């Protein structure tokens, strides 16, 4: 793939480590959850892998906690 | 347009490979593909998902599916389900075969996936055949 | 990347025994060479790396001679 | 986004103090089958000219294109991957560039500083005058 | 009324079985499943009572899934 | 456009049913049918009726080809020829058969009808397939 | 039918007295026809069966006298 | 001329023996006459002299009468 | 071109002193199946009106056709081809035309002069004066 | 498009014409045909043409092929090779059958050709019926 | 053809006497020489088959000296 | 005056000798004038003082003959 | 709008003046001037002129009128009365004072003229105020 | 030529000591300039050839200062 | 219009066997303050270039304004009024040029040829030429 | 613009975990006497409505303006200048805000937290929020 | 700022008088009322700080009186 | 045109003052007035300024000729010159006298000065009207 | 002024260290000037006092030197 691999690497470890757990997944809370890691990442992009997959982690499961999503 | 061009697809790969239930499968973001819809099926849904599961499903790119797609092949398998959304096994299935679509972009946008629950099923050339014309067809659609 | 490897060979091969000889090459010029490449494939795929490299070859040349581009 | 491109560039050049810089740009989106200069400053090399600086093709294999992938700089003193022209421009003594990625997360393009002459400031501080122009025009389309 | 009373059975069916759960019925969303059940109908017409009643449910569900439009 | 599709669609269906004379019927105003027009025949017209009164017929749609056709079924008669336009009678006519289309809008638009002036025509389930074609050919033009 | 039920016995009236004598029957003599019916209805509608029957025979007939119609 | 010999039989077939009838000729009466034989004839091109001038002959009269041409 | 037509067709009808002056028009391009009125000086035949000046239908057979086609000028007593009516309107005395070509090199249509009277100026000055007006309107269109 | 359509019908006729070698000639300006142009090729060139002579030929519309076409009839020859853009016999050509097509003003537009460097070929009616579609078909493109 | 015929025995007779011994024709060459032509004539017309002839060529073989066309 | 002197001579060769006579003069009469004038001399411009003169004049008094101009 | 302006400027200069009649002169074609009209007046007509005379008159260039205007001057006479449309002396004019106006592309238009049947006439230093400001307004005017 | 004196002295003036000495002449940069001068002139007009001849070529020079042309 | 000067000119251009050749075209319409060229063929002369082919001023005291004014054609070896350049130009053997007048009978521009070589043809030859391209010209606009 | 301010302002609300985010925008430019909210997440003050978020009156001589003025955030915990309503709302316990520059180098309006509850995140955080939203909205316009 | 001060003064009058007691405030009612209190100012500016500090609260005052606008 | 209004206006302010040089000064870039530029004059340059050195001069905008035009007032100094593209003194000028303008969008623009190199100069109650006047009119002309 | 402190303070300490000295001041050395700085401050905005006088100084002075601007 074409992709940012910081980028990649940041949101594979929000979607293994949190999206993953969402109870209730679907279409919108796919889209919702994509929406947060983009633009988050976007202001300060991770450039390392240690960085990338912590903070990846790190900020889907504040997304997660803030949001109330229901976890697994 | 696109769905309707997906729902005659399925409906047309679903009665020709005498398959149990059809599923067109769909990647989003955009030349991302981090998630997986079922956004049209066709016969009895497997016991372990639901209608209200159908969307949302995180794609493992890992998965070999997805890396044969890539290659140019066709997948088969009677165990390895990598975009049916769930994480449970599915023992009921006993034979999944399914081929990629590419847009009118060029870009991997989903799959055309039959699946039987008995072990009989009509032989893979004919399959190839089935569903390399839906895979063509669709591809043209969006 | 996530491309369709059939059209991925078919392209390049195009580019790598035909474009690449164009005497000016252009935004417009590539622009219309992907639309007729695109266009070719999508019409009626080849299947297989061997088929792929040998029809995109053809085909970029058949277009640059219908089209009288300059090549060389 | 052609404004972001050029306004960057400009700090770009005069910082890194290079002889010629380029902003290049590839298509089509998500494929990058092509790569064309739509910015560049300072005197551009013998083996180029404006009237070609489109429509280059994208060898994938170039070395630069891996290594951007992996999400690094690229340095060489010879190889000049995505500049527009086969011939191999030895009046070139050094390129750095880095890649850029667009609001979808896709490579972009890159931005490419060049010496002719054969001394240059140090890579760490081109990785920060890249790093820099590489974020804004990154969210920049 | 002079309709073709094929359709009407297909329309029938999809507004009975389907439509008349979508969660916000407008003039854009009728307009929309009318616009979809009738392109459907044309290219493929059901001939027969039950088949249309049959054919109309199923493809106004396979529209809402489609669509992803929220039901009940 | 429609007047090519309607004659297109007369021929084939003339052609195929080997029927002595057809026609295609449209009505008029939309959606409210109260005249008939033959638009179009081939073959030999039937002494009863003539060039020059083919236009603006009035409808009786108590005779139940018209209502025949709104049940969704075809309609044939040896003595019975609704829109014929002529009130008198036709006993050089051994047969007719007519299906209805609908047009876009899935309005009651008009009918392909063949004629026979002879015993022998060919079966029913023949005519049946020759006519829903055509006219879900012509129902698709306007 | 979907139709006013006072026009159309007002014009079926017209058509089963009057408009079925015209000696020349054409899509013109049947489009002046309806458009004399239906304004006249329009700017007075009946409401009853015995009067739509009445008014529609004798204003075809009106219609048919005035414009010096051939009747058979 | 450098004319399709097939469509040009269709053509004058149709000229001679129906369209000079047209009562009320004109630039727009003869472009619609033209329109509609040119794209008749490529639909489904006659191929010896008598079959084009019989079809010819047919396919314009079909034309004048479908339209509702005024003729002689 | 319209212009042109009537410009030049004032002039020619002045200049030939004709009672009916015509430029005539064929469509569609190259194939001339139908031929028009387009302008036209003077007192129009009984036989022809301005309601009916377009769409006529052009018999190629005819002597007018074939001459013009020998890059020749036709003049007639009693044939007029391509004046719209199927009528034989013996009122028309002399007709003298001559063809007119394309900036594609194809036959377009004519210029025509009619005489009601029985004298008419020679052909030799009626050939000058359609020439002229052939070869400005020939470089029109 | 119409270079996609003519490069299709070309292959067509190349593979079910078993020819060594077809051609696509193309005249201009259009309605004076006074050069020709080889726009497309399958097969292997003949010895006395090459790639850099395939434009801007001219036209001699005495030669009997142009007469043939504008009869309304294919034209085939064991000898004489009109538009083939050189002055020099080509001995090694056995045969070749051409049909002209027409574009969507009717204007003989050009040729598609077919060449032998061998005696036998498929039958005159086979071809026929060959060049007749592809004629058809790539006289609807431009 | 409805050609114009002095422009065609002018045009035909360049071909037959220059154009023909053009060693490098192409597309371009062919479009620069009817472009010459064309012109020439339409400033001019010559009117008898000895002129148009007599023209073709002396201003064909013209158009070759100035313009330096290799011939063969 | 930046006026094509031979037109000039030409034009008021005409006005001097002939339109100068005219009985009704208008705006009309003028524009009409004008129009005639302007158009012969285009056609075949006059190139000497003597020949625009003596052409002026007679086209002048052929327009007045022909158009039966009431002179004083 | 010129014909409102025109008409405001002409009054305002026949009463400012006191004059006994008073024209605006129009020349055309644009640029060339070989007629000119009276396009407005106030006051008696001359006895010379007549309503049905005012148009298409010949421009005699050669009239010095026309040579003092084009070097920038305004022009009076006891006798020479340029675009007056006639030919006949007109001696009831015991006076005339005029001024070119030029249009918005700079070129000589026509001319702003004041006539006096008496022999007393406000000075000269006047009329030329009243002149220049009506000309340099309708000059702007078209 | 038929041109107003006091502006032709006026649009001289700025051309031969102003306009001349324009770096980048161009179709704009005199269509640029001869409208600021005609409207210059139009809204306030000289009225003597040396007045004419000062303004124009002080306007002129206002211009190109205003402007920000590049002279010499 | 343009197409029309262009094809003149070509004509112009091969039977003259100029070096160099130009149409010139005034403005603004009647005026004549600048002139532009609109289409040349040829080598351009040192002294000018593609980018300064438009809005030089037109000297109407020069001796080929009032020459062309009194309907004549001008030739000279050294004074080129139009050539947008104030240098001379001394690589220039020969100039020969002619007006065209428009459809509204105004001067509008040249048509001019141009010789670095020291032999021309005749003048009776350029003359010829230059008035059939001028008339065409003057019809087109 | 109203995009990034979307998307800037969901991440500024959800790492704040604030109950109430705006971004608010001044009107005219660089006269800033009105101020709208064009984007906000979470409950709107029950002061405030959806149909009265645009046009409300600036008082620059709030202390908010003249500290944001300073190049300084803001903080208050009864003060909230650009809240549209004159009514005090005690309703919320807290506010944060920073201003925005747009590329004019202008003071364009501020992104603004709030917490209805008594507990929020330190200052120091808040600001590091902020300061990343501001700089990136004071580039998209 | 860098403002006119007596516009300033003119414009917070009208705002801090009138336009704060506006019962429906909004985009558009914002831009109105700047629109008209900047084209007031200009065609008859203010010239000290009472003058426009009067004149802006009356002018608001007449601005919402005669566009009906509801205050308070 | 806002550039014909600054030239109309400074030519009245010059002739009206009397005074030895005037200029219309203008700021850059739009609301942050970094740099100044003279873009008209009338009369004679001082000597410490050349017509090379108009345009470019930054802006001290703590000189008080600055904040005395955001306080509403004209400025007048027998030796401080704030926009005067020197930083030497020029004491040649023995009184200037200047007002601001402000754009349609109510911002400071730039100034309208006068000077004089002579002691005599007309009263300030006449500068301040005559001033006033052409700043509110250049203030309308963008 | 409304305008970003930080920018004031980093543009002013250029203006008044570096751009102060340019030998030849122009509107086109002021706008190149001001573009550079404006996007070198908005890429990293200086946040205090110290920091925007010295970035300023140091960055005008680079831009000065690699620009080889003469300086008095």
């Amino acid at each position: 793939m074409n992709v940012d691999p910081h980028f990649d690497k940041f949101m594979e470890s929000g979607i293994r480590h949190v999206y993953m757990l969402f109870e209730n997944k679907s279409v919108e809370s796919s889209e919702q959850f994509y929406s947060f890691m983009r633009t988050t990442y976007k202001n300060d992009p991770c450039s390392s892998d240690f960085e990338c997959i912590e903070r990846g982690a790190e900020m889907a499961q504040s997304y997660a906690r803030i949001m109330n999503i229901k976890l697994e | 347009r696109f769905e309707s061009v997906a729902l005659e697809q399925l409906q047309i790969v679903h009665i020709s490979s005498e398959a149990d239930f059809s599923a067109v499968y769909s990647f989003r973001p955009k030349n991302l593909n981090y998630f997986v819809d079922i956004i049209a099926y066709e016969g009895k849904l497997p016991s372990t998902i639901s209608e209200k599961s159908l969307g949302g499903y995180p794609v493992d790119k890992t998965m070999d599916e997805y890396t044969v797609h890539l290659n140019g092949r066709h997948y088969y398998s009677n165990s390895k389900f990598a975009f049916l959304p769930t994480k449970k096994p599915t023992p009921e299935i006993n034979y999944m075969y399914s081929c990629p679509y590419f847009n009118l972009d060029n870009i991997y946008a989903g799959t055309i996936t039959m699946y039987w629950y008995r072990n009989d099923h009509i032989s893979n050339d004919r399959l190839e055949s089935i569903c390399a014309q839906a895979a063509r067809i669709l591809g043209r659609a969006k």
